[PDB]
RNA sequence: CCGCCGUUAGUUGCCAGCGGUUCGGCCGGGCACUCUAACGGGACUGCCCGCGAAAGCGGGAGGAAGGAGGGGACGACGUCUGGUCAGCAUGGCCCUUACGGCCUGGGCGACACACGUGCUACAAUGCCCACUACAAAGCGAUGCCACCCGGCAACGGGGAGCUAAUCGCAAAAAGGUGGGCCCAGUUCGGAUUGGGGUCUGCAACCCGACCCCAUGAAGCCGGAAUCGCUAGUAAUCGCGGAUCAGCCAUGC
């Protein structure tokens, strides 16, 4: 009965954490519907390199935003406990809802 | 061209309401060459601004009620 | 005159139609991506010099 | 071009009669993308043309093609200043290619109403030798043997 | 078989041939040809004077055309050039009214571009 | 019994179901001759059927999607060719130099930032 | 980035196989398939026929893929002492009871003209109507803005959802089905000109975009020249987005 939304940047860091969710949740909770991926939404933008005003010299940059999604069945004590005490994003962010 | 209710200028309002109540001078200067034309002034020499100086013009009849600054030339040299 | 233009639309002046953005680390409103309030060249200096999470030199 | 002799390249094997001539023609008529609009025009054509006569479309078509097949052309040549017109025997690839495209030119001229009739009329007249593009072809042949002098001075 | 201002189109779809005409486009056309009868398809070589007459009875007995529409505009313009509003000013000086771009363009209301002398091109290279 | 087949071409993916039967096709909701009444590449997409003359052996229900109708159609072709291979690899062997299992390299490729349509620059002045 | 295969996971989706079924996955049910994606694999002229002192060239098998796979990002030692102090920083030089602060008003929108670069046509491979298919890509709870009431609509009233694979922006278009035009400035075309308005915004005079009644200009394919480009490329086709209150955005 639990829904959780995950918005992270760096793929490698996020995925290992997104793994750490479902993995350790398969322990402290029962079955964890594995991270059904949501398309890497991207804030697209464009700019130039030289200040001496030309109509040339341009590069494209992407705000690459990774989405990950988690579903859980009927929860437990341990789940709440240990999976509310720790998290090490040092970056990435996590936002959850119990619909 | 404003759906309902037209747009004008209330400084000229306060001046004109006590200007009509008498019909005093011929000096209805305006450093506000914006407001649409409003016939409720019996048409006196709007000594309006010209971007550069206070250039006048009389308001009479046919001008049903159309904007101001288009009568203050402001543009120099003709062609 | 440059000091005024920045203090002008800083302390809220009248109608909404007079709210130009600003690269706060250079000082300009032109082509300032109003998501951050960073001009072209300066968004580029900050992004280039690495001080930005998830900012990627696109390879697509 | 320079280092390269370029290459050939396949023609869309006609999805009605399975020949390369057909699609080359089709692609000539094919404008601004829509290959099937113009192709439909030429197949409608072929049906009309094969109503008018007592023989199959590829027959009349090929006979017209032969009524073209421009065997000789005329290019440009340097002579330290002056211009030469080099009359050279083509590689049949360009023969048939601009045979189809000049066919298409003759069709460009044709004042007919709908396109189908233009193309049709063209294939008939050509197949007999009374065709615009065919006439043109023999005229450019006249160009080839008018500078018969230049046939001994090539680039 | 006439209407007003010696105007007769002759053999064509009616309303179209009518839209050919000054002071009235497709809208007014359909309007009349849908308030006072007549089907659009019918070509005119098969007509009858009745509906012709009463069509012309919706034409002039209602609005205005030709001789007026030009005269009205003319009066309005005489007003735009009575006090000399910027509009009428530019009516005189030979330019459009929008006040947009005339720096290089504006040859839809004042003849061909008679080149001054180019004013001599500098080293633009 | 379940001859499934895949077929991808030009921003479209064809989920081609081939079942045994009549060699008649009803695509995505409309008949083969009715859905595809416009481009003759329709029957061309049935080339594998005509390749082994199996336009009568094996029924079909199709779920091709994406791109434009044409790309969809060609993708379906790839699909039909791929359905028989899975259930009869004697058929892929006789269909390789025919060009049935070799794919593309196309899209309306990424736009250039110096030219209109990649190959289309601003015209050049000089002066 | 995209093309194939696989492991890895299904409130995207799916009768693929069953059921409810208002015969719309609409709902139980599943997640095989689609996609979405973390990570890998996979192809090197490895091999075969041949030629060559070799480099390697021609054919062939194989295979999702060939013998740089279709594209990127990357731009050397140094030049042109090109250029940007008005994007910035910054040295030097100059203004200071102002070259500064404040502001109202006008001005970069002006015009007898040269040119570039963009748009929209001069029709019958084409325009108008209904009819109905098949894209991706994105922005959106200081916002995106639907569904009903209105109206010709722009656009407004009630306002519904959407922190968003689940709601929305949003409707693709060429096409093609049925008809109508008939080679004529031609129902080709839409500049210009008048009057009716709605939105946005304090407010659209010099200075807006759009729905509408009226004209329907110039143009029936273009001198001397010059221009792009080898394939999903010319061409054609539509859109999102970004700066941005709205808005001249055909630009990019």
């Amino acid at each position: 009965k639990i829904r959780i939304k995950l918005r992270g940047f760096d793929h490698k860091t996020l995925d290992a954490s997104a793994q750490k969710i479902v993995e350790a949740a398969r322990r402290s909770g029962a079955q964890v519907s594995g991270p059904i991926p949501l398309p890497t939404r991207v804030r697209r933008f464009t700019v130039i390199r030289g200040p001496f005003k030309h109509k040339d010299s341009r590069e494209h940059f992407e705000l690459r935003t990774h989405n990950r999604l988690v579903d859980i069945i009927n929860p437990n004590r341990k789940t709440i406990e240990q999976l509310m005490t720790l998290d090490l994003p040092t970056g990435v962010e996590i936002e959850i809802k119990t619909v | 061209s404003l759906k309902k209710g037209v747009f004008v200028d209330d400084h000229l309002l306060e001046k004109v309401l006590e200007l009509n109540a008498k019909g005093e001078k011929r000096l209805i200067k305006t450093w506000s060459r914006r407001s649409t034309i409003v016939p409720e002034m019996v048409g006196h020499t709007i000594a309006v601004y010209n971007g550069k100086q206070h250039v006048p013009v009389y308001i009479t009849e046919n001008m049903v009620g159309h904007k101001l600054g288009e009568f203050a030339p402001t543009r120099t040299y003709r062609g | 005159a440059r000091k005024a233009l920045i203090e002008k639309a800083k302390r809220t002046p009248k109608f909404k139609v007079r709210a130009y953005t600003r690269c706060v680390r250079c000082g300009r409103a032109r082509s300032v991506y109003r998501f951050f309030g960073l001009c072209r060249i300066c968004l580029r200096e900050l992004a280039h010099k690495g001080q930005l999470p998830g900012v990627r030199k696109a390879s697509w | 071009a320079r280092r390269r002799r370029a290459e050939v390249r396949q023609l869309q094997p006609d999805l009605v009669y399975g020949d390369v001539l057909v699609t080359a023609f089709i692609n000539k008529i094919m404008r601004d993308g829509k290959k099937n609009l113009a192709a439909r025009i030429f197949y409608d054509a072929c049906k009309i043309i094969q109503e008018k006569t007592g023989q199959e479309p590829l027959k009349v078509f090929k006979q017209a093609v032969e009524n073209v097949k421009p065997r000789m052309e005329v290019r440009s040549r340097r002579v330290g200043g002056a211009n030469y017109q080099v009359p050279m025997e083509v590689s049949p690839r360009r023969q048939q290619s601009l045979a189809l495209r000049w066919l298409v030119q003759a069709a460009n001229q044709r004042p007919e109403r709908r396109a189908a009739v233009r193309i049709a009329h063209e294939l008939m007249d050509a197949a007999e030798g009374k065709g615009g593009a065919v006439k043109k072809k023999e005229d450019v042949e006249r160009m080839a043997e008018a500078n018969r002098a230049y046939a001994h001075y090539r680039w | 078989a006439r209407i007003a201002g010696v105007e007769i189109p002759r053999n064509k779809r009616v309303d179209v041939a009518l839209t050919y005409i000054y002071g009235i486009g497709k809208a007014r056309a359909k309007e009349a040809l849908e308030k006072t009868g007549i089907n659009p398809a019918t070509r005119v070589k098969d007509l009858t004077e009745a509906e012709v007459v009463r069509l012309r009875e919706y034409v002039e007995n209602t609005w205005k055309l030709e001789g007026e529409l030009r005269a009205e505009v003319a009066a309005n313009i005489k007003r735009l050039m009575d006090i000399g509003c910027y509009r009428g000013l530019r009516h005189r000086r030979g330019l459009p009214v929008r006040g947009q771009r005339t720096r290089t363009n504006a040859r839809t209301r004042k003849g061909p571009r008679k080149t001054v002398a180019g004013k001599k091109k500098a080293p633009r290279k | 019994e379940q001859y499934y087949g895949t077929g991808r071409r030009k921003e479209a993916v064809a989920r081609v179901f081939l079942r045994p039967g009549n060699g008649k096709v009803t695509v995505n909701g409309q008949d083969f001759n009715e859905y595809f009444q416009g481009l003759v590449r329709a029957v061309a997409a049935l080339e594998p059927l005509r390749a082994v003359d199996a336009l009568g052996h094996f029924d079909a229900y199709i779920t091709v999607r994406g791109g434009g109708k044409s790309g969809q159609i060609d993708a379906i072709k790839l699909g039909i060719a791929r359905a028989l291979v899975q259930y009869n690899p004697d058929y892929r062997a006789k269909l390789k130099p025919l060009g049935f299992l070799t794919r593309d390299a196309r899209v309306v490729e990424r736009k250039k930032y110096g030219k209109h349509k990649a190959r289309r620059a601003p015209q050049y002045s000089k002066r």
